[PDB]
């Protein structure tokens, strides 16, 4: 190809500011939510877990990603590169599983009018790391000699030792998309639909459905970009570079408003519940 | 990030410029 595989300057200018704003809003919102929770039932425990994992997700996602624009060289260590994606995937897993648990709890609150919540939260926090373990053993820095520079890409190595790791990397994008989008979205929607059917009031129904729609809309683009890179990338079309360039654009946008979904949970509590309204009020 | 091979100078550059995910 021609080689215009690069990030636009206007893109950096917009994205640095946008990412900083969403990052700061998320940290203050989630810290305030956690403090209010600290100052007791199953919903409170699940919301606290969601907020804690949310804080972890933002602090592990935004800083390094926004560093990837100014420097795009990764001067860190091999172990940090091997570790960061594992923590990020674990945070995403606990976030989606906490959303699932919250939906189930809100269904059972109206359909069937803390130890069980603790044994369902430990299961979440261990299942997430169990399912994120394959990420921690795959990434590895390799210095490929580009025609003009000495790169330091921290990537998922195409050639690795373990055979199961190769088998997983074959369909990592598919598995990630499935487990982190389809299962939580479908389960949340089904449980909330049955919940609203049992109740029928309408305010709560529209609230939960708008929350589910916001989650899906704010989490779609990352999976869309990964799927497009997986299936629409070819080997013998000159347009490939442009597509890849466009992919980068879309990809970054995803991560930005991915964090937006992150910070949509505290705001949703401020806009609905009077108790939390008063809590955040002063 | 996933590349078919480490010899094509396009996928590796793309993952150099991509996000960590």
């Amino acid at each position: 190809c021609q080689g215009p595989i690069e990030i636009k300057e206007t893109f950096k200018y917009i994205n640095t500011v946008v990412s900083c704003l969403v990052f700061v809003l998320g940290i203050i919102g989630n810290s305030t939510l956690l403090y209010i929770i600290y100052k007791r039932n199953g919903p409170n425990i699940l919301i606290a877990s969601l907020a804690l994992g949310d804080l972890l997700h933002i602090v592990i996602d935004i800083p390094i990603n926004v560093y990837k624009l100014l420097a795009e060289d990764w001067p860190f260590g091999a172990e940090m590169c091997k570790l960061v994606p594992f923590i990020q995937k674990a945070s995403v897993g606990i976030t989606v599983l906490s959303l699932c648990a919250l939906s189930i709890d809100r269904y059972r609150a109206v359909a069937s009018w803390p130890k069980w919540t603790a044994v369902e939260i430990v299961l979440i926090w261990v299942v997430s790391v169990v399912l994120a373990v394959p990420e921690a053993i795959g990434f590895d820095i390799i210095t490929m000699d580009y025609k003009g520079s000495y790169l330091r890409i921290c990537l998922l190595h195409p050639v690795q030792k373990t055979a199961f790791m190769q088998f997983y990397k074959t369909a990592k994008d598919w598995w990630l998309f499935s487990f982190y989008f389809c299962l939580p979205l479908a389960i949340t929607a089904f449980f909330y639909t049955l919940m609203t059917c049992e109740m029928l009031r309408r305010e709560v129904a529209k609230t939960v459905f708008c929350l589910v729609l916001v989650f899906a809309l704010c989490w779609l683009p990352l999976h869309l970009s990964r799927i497009l890179k997986l299936t629409l990338y070819n080997q013998n079309d000159p347009n490939r570079c442009e597509l890849l360039s466009f992919l980068l654009v879309l990809d970054y946008i995803g991560i930005n408003m991915a964090s937006l979904n992150s910070c949509i949970n505290p705001i949703a509590l401020y806009l609905v519940s009077k108790r939390f309204k008063n809590a955040f009020k002063s | 990030c996933s590349c078919s091979s480490l010899m094509d100078k396009e996928c590796v550059y793309f993952c150099h410029l991509d996000i960590i995910w």
